[PDB]
C-alpha cells in the first residue's frame, strides 16, 4: 500500500507546494519580465532534488519546503475579484431558487 | 480594434484623446505661464515689490 | 437607454401582499379598518385643532412676560 | 430572479423600469416644485441680515429683514 | 456577454498546451494525457494548468487544480464555470 | 514707525484682530478694493504691494532687534 | 413544503438550549469565585468610591465641608 | 432661498426612496441629480451673496429642545466659513450624483443608492449649516449613519458589513467624545448656541473636577471636542475604519470619504476656533495628532497594491496636514487646504473608479499596466490629480500645502518642530506612493490579462463631465482662492474664524524664512518621484532581499498591514470585550 | 366662521 | 372655564411661612414652594433675554464684539451664576 | 527567457508586445509639445 | 417625599445604574434569542432613566420622563417586530434569520427605523431624553455622565449588529423558504409609532412645556431657597 | 457536528504579542522624535522678538478693561 499511498501522496503535496510557490513568486515579482527568472530558479529548486528515491530523507525536505514557503509567502496575495476572498465576490449574487412568497398571510377568517 | 495574437485593443474615440491632450496642454501652459509671472518670487530672487 | 419605454407595466409584487380584488369590485374592508380609520382621523383632528387652539398657558410664557417687565423697570 | 418579481418594495426592486417613468418623473418634479414653493416663502420671511450688502444682492428682492437687528440692545 | 462555446474553449486551451517548449506540437488531440500521451514531467503540468488559469482569468481552487491532468478535463472545467 | 490708524477707524473697517498692527492704515483701502474686485488675485496689486512692503519692513525691523539682543546675550556669556 | 415554519436543525436547537440552560452550570470553581468577586464585588466598590470622592472634591472646591453621603 | 439649499436634497431623497417604484432607475436619478444641482447653484448664489457681499444670514425656524436653559433651536448660520463648505459639499455631491448615473447603470438597485447619496448630502448640509452644538451633532451622527448605510450598499457581501460596523464603532467613540464636549460646553455657558459661547469664551478661567481630576474647564472641553474630530477625521488614535471603508461603491468613496465627512472634524475645529483659541494646551494635542497621522498614513500607503486603498492613506495624510495646520492656530490655511483637497482627491477617486469599471472591476495595481494609450482621458485626469496632490509648483496643491509646511517652521516651539519634521518626510512618502500608483497603473509594461484588455471602454459622457470640471478646479481654484483665504489681512472670513493677535505668524511664514525652506517640498517630491521611477520602471528588482532577509519580510508586513493596528487592536480590545461580555457577565453574575 | 375661533372658545370653556 | 389671557399668579410671599419652622402651616408651605418656583423661572427667563442680547451683539458687531458686548457678556454671566436648579452654585433665594 | 519554465511563460506573453500596449513612456506626458509650443508663441508674441 | 434620604442615597443609585448600564449592555452582545436581546436593551434604558430622576434638576427629571415615553414606544415597537417575525416563522434564534432585506422589504425599513430609534439617534424621541438625562447628570457628577455615555456606545454597537444579522445578508433556503411581508394590520399598527416617534423627536416642545410647571415643584420640595 | 458554545463571533504571519511589540516600536519612534524635538529647543532659537501690538497690546479691543 505504501508503494502507492505513502509515496504518491508526497508526489501530490509536491504539486501543491510548487503551485503555491509559483503563484507567490508571481505575486512578489510584480513585473512579468522579472517573473521569468524567478520562476525558473523556483523550478530549479525542485528539479535539482529529483534524484531522491527513498522516503527516509525526502519527507523532511518536504516539511522544510513547506516551512520555507510559509515564511516567504506574500502577506497580501492576488485574488481574482469574483473569486472567494476577492473584492467583487457576492456583489450582486444570483438569488437562491425554491424561495416562494405567500400572499394574504394574515387575514381574519 | 486591432488584433495582434487573439487579443484586441479597441481604439479610443477621437473625443477622449482630443480632450485629454487639450487638458494636459492647458496644464503645462498654465504652469509655465505662472512660472514666468511669480517664479522669481518663489525663487527668492525678487520680492513682489517689497524690496 | 433614456428613450425606450419600460418593460415593467405595474410595480412588481402586490402592495401589502394582497391579491387585488375581483374586476369591477373593491377591496372589501376588514372588521377593524373603519373603527381604526375613524379613530386615526379624529386623533389628528383633535390634536391639530386642539393643541394649536388651546391657550398658551405655561411657565415659560408667563415668566417671559414677567421678567421682560422687571428687566425694564430696573432702568 | 424569479421570486424577486413578486416582492413589493417602495424603492422599486432590482432593475425597475416602469412603462411610464417619463410621466411619473414629470409629476414628481412638479410636486417637488409645489412643495419647495412654501419652503422658499417661509425662508424669505424668517431670514435675518444684520449687515447691508456691499453690492445689491438678489436676496433684497424678496427678503425684507436687512439692517434690522442693529439695535440689539432691545432684543428679546 | 455570452459564455464562449465549447469549441472556442478548445481552440485556446489547445493553443496554450501547443505553446510549450518541452511538448511536441506535432499531435495534440483534445483527448490526450499529459503524463501518458505527451510524456512530460509531473511539475510542468502545474505550469500548464496555471497558464490556463491566467488565460481565462479564473482561479482554480488548489485542491482540484492537480486533478487536471488531461486536456479533456481542463476544457470541461474551464467550460462549466459560468463566471469565465 | 508711529501709528497712523486710530482705534475708531480700525473698528469701522472691521479689521480682524491681529491685523491691527502698525500696518493697518494701508490695510483699510486694500480691504476696500478687495471687496470691490471680488477678492480676485490680480486686480488690486498696487494696494497689496504697499501693504506687503509695510509688513516686510515691520518683520525685518523686528528680526534686526532679535539679532541684536541675541548678540548681546552671546557677548556677555563668553566674555565672562 | 407548504409551511412557513422553520426547518429546525438538531445541532442549532440543542446548541441554543444549552446556551439558554446555563443556570445549572455554575460549579463554584476558583475561576467563578474570581469572576464573581472581582467584577461583582470590587468594581462596584471602585465606582462607588469614585462618585463619593468626586462629590467630596466638588464640595471642597466651593469651600463647603464634605457631605455625609451615608 | 436658504432653506432650499438645505432641504432640496432631503426632498429629492424622499421622492427617490418613497416613490422610486414609479420613477424607475432613470427617474430616481433625474430627481436626485436635479435637486442636488439646484441646491448647488443656490449655494453658488449664496457664495456670491454671503462671502463676497459680506452679509451673513441667521435663520431660526423653531425651538427643538427647550429646557430651563438648555435651548437648542432649529437654527441655520450662514457665514463665510459655512458658505465655503457649502460650495464644496453641494458641488462635489452634485458631481458624484452625475457620476453615479453612468457608474450605476448596470447595478440593479440604483434608486436606493441615489436616495442614500441624497440623504448623506442633506445630513452634511445639516452639519455645516449648524447654529448650535446639537444641530451640529444631529448632522454629525446622521452623516455617520449615511456612511454606514452606503458602505454595505451590497449587503450580500460580508466584508462590506464588517467594514460598515467597524466604521460605526469608531464614529460612535468619536460621538462619545463629542457628546462629552457638548455637555462640557453647557456646564460653563449654560447654552449650546455658537454666538453666545463664542462671545463668552474668554471670561471663564475656572477649574472643574472631571473624573477624579482637577482640570481646566476650557482645555477639557477643547480636548473632548477634538476627540470627536479624531473619530471622524481618521486621526492617529481612531483611523483604521477609513481604509477598510473602501468596500463600498466608488462614488461613495469619492464623496463621503474623499471630499466630505472626513473634513467634518477639520470644519468643527475651524468653526469652534473662537473657543479652541483660549486653550493653548489643546492646540499642542491637535498639532501632535496631526503630525503623527500625516506620517503614519504616508508610511502605510507606500506598499499597498489596491488602487482604492492607496488613495485612502492619501486622504488620511491630507487630513493630518489640515489638522496640525489648525494646531498652529491658522484655521484659514486649514480650510483653504480642505477646499483644495476636496478637488484633487474627488478627481483621483473618480478617475480610479473609471479605470476600475473599465477593467472589469480589477483593483490590483499588480494586474494593470500600459493603460495610458488605451485610456487617454483618464490618464490625463490622474496626472492632473497626482501632480496637484504631490504639490507641483503653481498648482492647487502648491498654494496650500507649501503654506502649511512653511507655517510649521516659523512656529518656534517644541510642538511645531515635531509637526514640521513629520510633515516634511510625509511629502517625500506622498510623492513616492503617488508616483508608484501612476507608474504601475498606466506606464509599466502590461501585466493584466487578455480578457480585461479586450473589454475596454473609456469614460462615457456622464462620467467625464464631473472629471473635467474637477480637473479645471484642481487647475485653477487654488490660485483663484489663494488671495481671499490665506492673504494678509483678508476680511473674507469676517468673524467666522478667530486668530488671537498673540498666535498669528502669517507674515513671518512668508518673509522670515530662508528660501530653502520654501523649496523643501519641491525637492522631496522630486526625490520621491525618482525613487518611484527607479524601483518600478527600471529596476533589476532586488526583491530577493524580501525572500532571504527575515527583517525585510517583517518590515514589508509592517507597512502593508497598517502598522499592525487592526490585528493588535482587535486581539487586545475587541476580543477581550467579547470574552468579558460572555465569560464574566453572563456566565458568572 | 373659521375653525380656530370655535376651537379656542371651546377649549377655554372646557378648561 | 378659564378666561382668555395669560395665567394670573399673585406676586407676594404667602404670609404665614416663617423659615424658622417650615413644617408648621402646611397651606403656606405649598404656596411658598410654588412662589419660589415662580421667581426662579422669572430669573431664568430674565437670564435668557440677556443671552439673546449677547447673541445679537456678537452678530451685529462682528469683529468688534470684544469691546461692544463686554457689558452684556458680564451681565449675562452674572445672571447665570444663580440660574436655578443647576450646578452646585445654588442661590440663597 | 531562461529555463523551461521561463521560456514557456515568456512564449505565452507574446501578446503583451501589442503596439498599443508595448511602449507607454512616449505617452507619459500627453500635451507637453502643444503646451510648450503655445507658451513659446505667447512668449515671442508679447514683445 | 424623602428629600433628606434621596440625597444620601444618590451615590448608591448612581453606582447601581452605571454598573447596570455597563454589564447589561455588554451581556446583550452574547445573546442568541431575538426577544432576549431586546429585553436586555430595556434594562440599560431603564437604568439610564434612574440616573436622570436622581439628578434632581430640570434637565434630569424632565428628560427621564421623555426617555420613559420614548422607550415605551420604541421597545414596544421592536417587540411588535419580533412578534411579526415569530408569527410567520416559529423561531426566535438569530441564526435562522438572514437576508430578509430581499423578501420582506417593508419590514426591513420599519425594523431599521426602530433600530435607529433604539440607539438614540438625533431626530428620534430617544435622543432627546438621553441627552437631557446626560446634561442633567453632568451638572451633578461628571464621572457618572461618562459611564452613562459609554452606554450609548454599547447600545449603538449591538443594535446595528442585531440588524446586520437579521435583515442584511444572504438568504438561507435550507432553514426557511416561504416569506410574507407586512400585512394591512401590521403597517397600520406600525404607523402611529412611526408618527409618534418623530413628532417627539423633532418637536419635543409639545410634551416638555406641559411638565415644567410640575417637574420643577418636584425638583425642589425640601429646599426653601 | 455540535456547534461550539462560543459560536457567535467567529495577518496570519504574526502573533498577537510579536505584532504588539512591533507596533510598540513603531509608536516609540514617534516618542523618540518628540524627545528629539524637545532636545532641539527651537523656542530658544527664535529669530524675531515677540510681536508687540499697539494700544497696550490691543487690551481694549480684546475685552480688557476700558
Ligand atoms: C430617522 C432619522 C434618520 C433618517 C435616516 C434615513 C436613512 C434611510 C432610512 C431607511 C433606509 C432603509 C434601509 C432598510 C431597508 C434596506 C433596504 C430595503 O430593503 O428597503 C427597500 C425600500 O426602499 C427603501 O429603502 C426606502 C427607505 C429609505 C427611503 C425613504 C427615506 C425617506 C428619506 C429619509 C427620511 C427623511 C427624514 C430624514 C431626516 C430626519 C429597498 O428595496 P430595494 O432597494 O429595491 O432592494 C431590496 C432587494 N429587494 C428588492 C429584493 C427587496
Ligand atoms: C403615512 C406615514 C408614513 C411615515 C411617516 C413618517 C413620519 C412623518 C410624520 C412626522 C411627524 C409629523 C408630526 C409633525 C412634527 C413637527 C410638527 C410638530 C407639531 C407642532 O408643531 O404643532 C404642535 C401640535 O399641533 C399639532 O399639529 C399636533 C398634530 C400632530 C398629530 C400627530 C398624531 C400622532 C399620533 C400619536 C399617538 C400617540 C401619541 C403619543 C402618546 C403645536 O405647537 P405649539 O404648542 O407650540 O402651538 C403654539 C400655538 N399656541
Ligand atoms: C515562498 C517561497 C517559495 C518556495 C521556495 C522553495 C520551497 C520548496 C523548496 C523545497 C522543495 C524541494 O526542494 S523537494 C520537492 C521535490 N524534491 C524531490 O526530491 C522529489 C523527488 N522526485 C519526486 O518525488 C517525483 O519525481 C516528482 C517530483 C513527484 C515528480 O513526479 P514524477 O515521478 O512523475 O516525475
Amino acid at each position: 500500500a505504501a508503494y502507492f499511498a505513502r509515496r504518491a501522496a508526497q508526489k501530490e503535496r509536491v504539486r501543491i507546494l510548487y503551485r503555491r510557490a509559483l503563484k507567490d513568486t508571481l505575486n512578489w515579482a510584480v513585473h512579468r519580465h522579472i517573473f521569468y527568472r524567478d520562476a525558473s530558479d523556483l523550478r530549479e529548486k525542485f528539479n535539482v532534488n529529483q534524484d531522491v528515491e527513498d522516503v527516509d530523507r525526502i519527507d523532511k525536505l518536504i516539511a522544510h519546503g513547506e516551512a520555507e514557503y510559509n515564511k516567504w509567502r506574500h502577506p497580501d496575495p492576488y485574488i481574482v475579484p469574483w473569486a472567494p476572498g476577492g473584492s467583487k465576490f457576492c456583489r450582486n449574487p444570483t438569488p437562491p431558487a425554491g424561495i416562494e412568497i405567500v400572499y394574504n398571510y394574515g387575514l381574519e377568517d | 480594434g486591432i488584433t495582434y495574437k487573439g487579443v484586441t485593443v479597441h481604439t479610443p474615440k477621437t473625443w477622449h484623446t482630443v480632450t485629454g491632450k487639450g487638458l494636459c496642454a492647458v496644464m503645462w501652459f498654465w504652469i509655465l505661464y505662472r512660472a514666468k509671472q511669480d517664479g522669481p518670487v518663489v525663487m527668492g530672487w525678487r520680492h513682489p515689490w517689497d524690496g | 437607454r433614456w428613450a425606450t419605454p419600460g418593460h415593467e407595466e405595474r410595480p412588481k409584487g402586490y402592495f401589502m401582499n394582497r391579491t387585488p380584488p375581483a374586476p369591477g369590485q373593491s377591496r372589501k374592508w376588514e372588521d377593524w379598518e373603519l373603527p381604526c380609520y375613524i379613530t386615526s382621523f379624529l386623533t389628528i383632528v383633535i390634536l391639530g385643532v386642539g393643541l394649536n387652539a388651546k391657550p398658551d398657558l405655561s411657565i415659560e410664557t408667563w415668566a417671559h412676560q414677567k421678567a421682560l417687565e422687571r428687566l425694564e423697570m430696573e432702568k | 430572479g424569479d421570486f424577486r418579481a413578486k416582492v413589493w418594495s417602495m424603492t422599486g426592486g432590482p432593475n425597475c423600469r416602469p412603462k411610464h417613468w417619463r410621466r411619473n418623473t414629470a409629476i414628481a418634479m412638479f410636486g417637488v416644485f409645489l412643495v419647495c414653493i412654501p419652503i422658499a416663502k417661509l425662508s424669505a420671511k424668517l431670514e435675518q441680515r444684520p449687515h447691508m450688502p456691499v453690492r445689491p444682492i438678489p436676496s433684497q428682492i424678496w427678503c425684507k429683514n436687512f439692517g434690522t437687528k442693529d439695535d440689539y440692545e432691545k432684543e428679546h | 456577454d455570452d459564455h464562449l462555446s465549447r469549441e472556442a474553449v478548445v481552440d485556446r486551451v489547445l493553443d496554450v498546451v501547443k505553446s510549450f517548449p518541452k511538448v511536441d506540437p506535432s499531435k495534440v488531440t483534445p483527448e490526450v494525457h499529459f503524463q501518458n500521451d505527451l510524456g512530460l514531467d509531473s511539475l510542468d503540468t502545474v505550469e500548464i494548468v496555471m497558464a490556463i488559469e491566467e488565460e481565462f482569468k479564473l482561479e482554480i481552487p488548489d485542491k482540484e487544480a492537480d486533478k487536471i491532468d488531461s486536456c479533456s478535463l481542463a476544457i470541461e472545467y474551464v467550460y462549466n464555470h459560468p463566471m469565465s | 514707525k508711529k501709528m497712523i490708524a486710530t482705534q475708531e477707524e480700525m473698528s469701522a473697517a472691521k479689521i480682524a484682530l491681529g491685523s491691527r498692527d502698525m500696518c493697518a492704515h494701508l490695510l483699510i483701502p486694500l480691504n476696500k478694493c478687495r471687496q470691490a474686485e471680488f477678492y480676485l488675485p490680480w486686480k488690486c496689486e498696487d494696494e497689496r504691494h504697499v501693504y506687503e512692503k509695510c509688513e516686510y519692513e515691520l518683520v525685518m525691523e523686528r528680526m534686526l532687534a532679535m539679532k541684536k539682543i541675541r548678540e548681546e546675550e552671546a557677548l556677555a556669556k563668553q566674555n565672562k | 413544503g407548504g409551511g412557513m415554519e422553520t426547518n429546525k436543525n438538531k445541532f442549532i436547537e440543542d446548541w441554543g438550549s444549552a446556551r439558554e440552560n446555563l443556570e445549572h452550570n455554575f460549579r463554584w470553581t476558583r475561576r467563578n469565585f474570581a469572576l464573581i468577586g472581582i467584577f461583582g464585588i470590587a468594581l462596584p466598590i471602585i465606582v462607588y468610591k469614585g462618585i463619593v470622592k468626586d462629590f467630596h472634591m466638588q464640595d471642597e472646591d466651593a469651600g463647603r465641608p464634605h457631605r455625609k453621603f451615608l | 432661498m436658504y432653506l432650499l439649499i438645505v432641504f432640496l436634497p432631503l426632498l429629492g431623497s424622499s421622492v427617490a426612496g418613497f416613490f422610486g417604484r414609479f420613477l424607475g432607475s432613470e427617474g430616481s436619478a433625474i430627481m436626485t441629480t436635479t435637486c442636488v444641482s439646484f441646491s448647488s447653484i443656490l449655494s453658488l448664489i449664496a457664495f456670491y451673496e454671503v462671502a463676497l457681499g459680506a452679509s451673513a444670514c441667521y435663520l431660526r425656524i423653531a425651538p427643538w429642545i427647550s429646557s430651563e436653559m438648555f435651548d437648542a433651536s432649529w437654527g441655520f448660520l450662514f457665514d463665510s466659513l459655512t458658505v465655503v463648505m457649502l460650495i464644496v459639499v453641494t458641488f462635489i455631491s452634485s458631481l458624484v450624483h452625475l457620476y453615479s448615473i453612468s457608474y450605476m447603470s448596470e447595478d440593479p438597485h440604483s434608486p436606493r443608492f441615489m436616495c442614500y447619496l441624497s440623504i448623506f448630502t442633506f445630513f452634511m448640509l445639516m452639519l455645516v449649516t449648524g447654529d448650535n452644538f446639537l444641530q451640529l451633532f444631529l448632522g454629525w451622527e446622521g452623516v455617520g449613519l449615511a456612511s454606514y448605510l452606503l458602505i454595505h450598499f451590497w449587503f450580500t457581501r460580508l466584508q462590506a458589513d464588517k467594514a460598515a460596523i467597524k466604521a460605526m464603532l469608531v464614529n460612535r467613540v468619536g460621538d462619545f467624545g463629542l457628546a462629552l464636549g457638548i455637555l462640557g460646553c453647557f456646564t460653563l455657558f449654560q447654552t449650546v448656541d455658537f454666538s453666545t459661547i463664542f462671545a463668552c469664551a474668554s471670561v471663564p478661567r475656572n477649574s472643574w473636577i472631571f473624573c477624579n481630576m482637577r482640570l481646566n474647564a476650557i482645555s477639557l472641553i477643547c480636548i473632548l471636542l477634538f476627540i470627536g474630530a479624531v473619530g471622524k477625521s481618521a486621526q492617529i488614535g481612531l483611523h483604521t475604519w477609513l481604509p477598510d471603508a473602501m468596500e463600498g461603491p466608488t462614488p461613495v468613496s469619492a464623496l463621503i470619504h474623499a471630499a466630505t465627512m472626513v473634513t467634518a472634524g477639520v470644519f468643527m475645529i475651524a468653526r469652534c476656533s473662537p473657543l479652541f483659541e483660549y486653550s493653548p494646551t489643546a492646540l499642542i494635542v491637535i498639532t501632535f495628532a496631526g503630525a503623527m497621522t500625516s506620517f503614519l498614513a504616508a508610511t502605510t500607503g507606500i506598499l499597498q497594491n489596491d488602487l482604492k486603498r492607496v488613495i485612502a492613506y492619501s486622504t488620511c495624510s491630507q487630513l493630518g496636514y489640515m489638522i496640525f495646520a489648525c494646531g498652529i492656530s491658522n484655521y484659514s490655511v486649514s480650510v483653504f487646504h480642505l477646499m483644495n483637497h476636496a478637488f484633487f482627491k474627488a478627481l483621483l477617486f473618480l478617475s480610479a473608479g473609471s479605470v476600475i469599471h473599465a477593467m472589469s472591476d480589477e483593483q490590483d495595481m499588480r494586474k494593470m499596466g500600459g493603460l495610458a494609450s488605451s485610456f487617454p482621458l483618464t490618464y490625463a485626469m490622474m496626472l492632473i490629480g497626482s501632480l496637484s496632490l504631490i504639490g507641483f509648483p503653481f498648482l492647487t496643491g502648491f498654494y496650500s500645502k507649501d503654506v502649511i509646511l512653511e507655517l510649521a517652521y516659523t512656529k518656534y516651539t517644541i510642538s511645531g518642530n515635531f509637526a514640521f519634521w513629520l510633515g516634511s518626510v510625509s511629502v517625500l512618502f506622498t510623492s513616492y506612493y503617488s508616483f508608484r500608483l501612476l507608474f504601475l497603473t498606466f506606464l509599466v509594461p502590461t501585466n493584466s490579462f487578455g480578457r480585461d484588455i479586450s473589454r475596454c471602454h473609456d469614460a462615457p459622457i456622464p462620467m467625464a463631465i464631473p472629471l473635467i470640471l474637477l480637473a479645471l478646479g484642481s487647475l485653477f481654484v487654488g490660485y483663484l482662492a489663494k488671495d481671499m483665504m490665506i492673504g494678509l489681512g483678508t476680511n473674507f472670513w469676517a468673524n467666522s474664524l478667530l486668530v488671537l493677535p498673540k498666535n498669528e505668524i502669517l507674515a513671518e511664514s512668508e518673509f522670515a524664512a530662508p528660501t530653502i525652506i520654501k523649496l523643501i517640498p519641491i525637492l522631496f517630491s522630486t526625490l520621491g518621484a525618482f525613487v518611484a521611477y527607479n524601483v518600478n520602471l527600471v529596476a533589476d528588482q532586488f526583491q530577493r532581499a524580501f525572500q532571504t532577509s527575515t527583517f525585510c519580510n517583517r518590515l514589508y508586513s509592517f507597512f502593508n498591514k497598517r502598522w499592525f493596528f487592526d490585528q493588535v487592536l482587535n486581539d487586545f480590545l475587541v476580543r477581550s470585550f467579547l470574552r468579558f461580555g460572555y465569560e464574566v457577565s453572563f456566565e458568572a453574575l | 366662521g373659521f375653525i380656530m375661533e370655535f376651537a379656542e372658545n371651546l377649549v377655554l370653556r372646557l378648561m | 372655564g378659564r378666561k382668555k389671557g395669560l395665567p394670573e399668579f399673585e406676586e407676594s410671599a404667602p404670609d404665614g411661612f416663617d423659615p424658622e419652622n417650615p413644617y408648621k402651616d402646611p397651606v403656606a408651605m405649598v404656596e411658598m414652594r410654588e412662589h419660589i418656583v415662580r421667581e426662579k423661572w422669572i430669573q431664568i427667563e430674565k437670564a435668557k433675554i440677556l443671552r439673546e442680547k449677547v447673541k445679537w451683539c456678537y452678530r451685529v458687531e462682528g469683529v468688534n464684539h470684544y469691546q461692544k458686548c463686554r457689558h452684556l457678556v458680564q451681565q449675562y454671566l452674572d445672571s447665570t451664576r444663580g440660574v436655578g436648579w443647576g450646578k452646585d452654585h445654588r442661590p440663597i433665594s | 527567457p531562461l529555463g523551461t519554465t521561463g521560456e514557456f511563460f515568456r512564449r505565452r506573453d507574446e501578446w503583451r508586445k501589442h503596439p498599443m500596449l508595448s511602449n507607454q513612456m512616449r505617452h507619459a506626458l500627453p500635451g507637453i509639445g502643444i503646451g510648450v509650443g503655445a507658451f513659446c508663441v505667447y512668449l515671442v508674441g508679447e514683445q | 417625599m424623602f428629600p433628606e434620604a434621596t440625597l444620601c442615597f444618590t451615590p448608591f443609585i448612581y453606582t447601581l445604574s452605571a454598573i447596570a448600564i455597563i454589564y447589561t449592555s455588554l451581556t446583550t452582545l452574547r445573546q442568541i434569542d431575538l426577544k432576549k436581546i431586546i429585553a436586555y436593551s430595556s434594562v440599560a434604558h431603564m437604568n439610564l432613566v434612574t440616573i436622570g430622576m436622581f439628578s434632581l434638576n430640570i434637565q434630569g427629571i424632565g428628560g427621564s420622563i421623555l426617555l420613559m415615553l420614548s422607550h415605551g414606544l420604541v421597545s414596544s415597537a421592536l417587540f411588535l417586530c419580533v412578534g411579526v417575525l415569530y408569527d410567520r416563522h416559529k423561531t426566535r434564534l438569530v441564526r435562522y434569520y438572514g437576508g430578509l432585506v430581499s423578501t420582506m422589504p417593508n419590514f426591513s425599513t420599519i425594523f431599521f427605523f426602530f433600530t435607529l430609534a433604539n440607539m438614540s439617534l438625533p431626530g428620534t424621541s430617544s435622543f432627546i431624553g438621553e441627552f437631557l438625562i446626560l446634561v442633567g447628570a453632568f451638572q451633578r457628577n461628571s464621572l457618572v455622565a461618562t459611564l452613562a455615555a459609554l452606554g450609548m456606545i454599547l447600545g449603538a454597537a449591538y443594535s446595528l449588529w442585531l440588524y446586520n444579522r437579521v435583515v442584511s445578508g444572504n438568504l438561507k433556503p435550507d432553514f426557511l423558504h416561504k416569506f410574507s411581508d407586512l400585512n394591512g394590520r401590521e403597517v397600520f399598527i406600525f404607523i402611529p409609532f412611526l408618527v409618534g416617534l418623530v413628532w417627539m423627536g423633532v418637536y419635543p416642545k409639545v410634551f416638555l412645556d406641559c411638565m415644567h410647571t410640575s417637574v420643577s415643584n418636584l425638583v425642589q420640595h425640601g429646599k426653601f431657597h | 457536528k455540535p456547534l461550539s458554545v462560543n459560536d457567535e463571533l467567529m495577518a496570519d504571519t504574526v502573533g498577537k504579542y510579536e505584532a504588539l511589540a512591533w507596533l510598540s516600536g513603531g509608536l516609540g519612534f514617534f516618542v523618540g522624535l518628540g524627545l528629539l524635538a524637545v532636545l532641539n529647543d527651537k523656542a530658544s532659537k527664535v529669530p524675531f522678538t515677540p510681536r508687540v501690538y499697539p494700544y497696550d497690546n490691543l487690551r481694549v479691543e480684546l475685552g480688557g478693561e476700558p
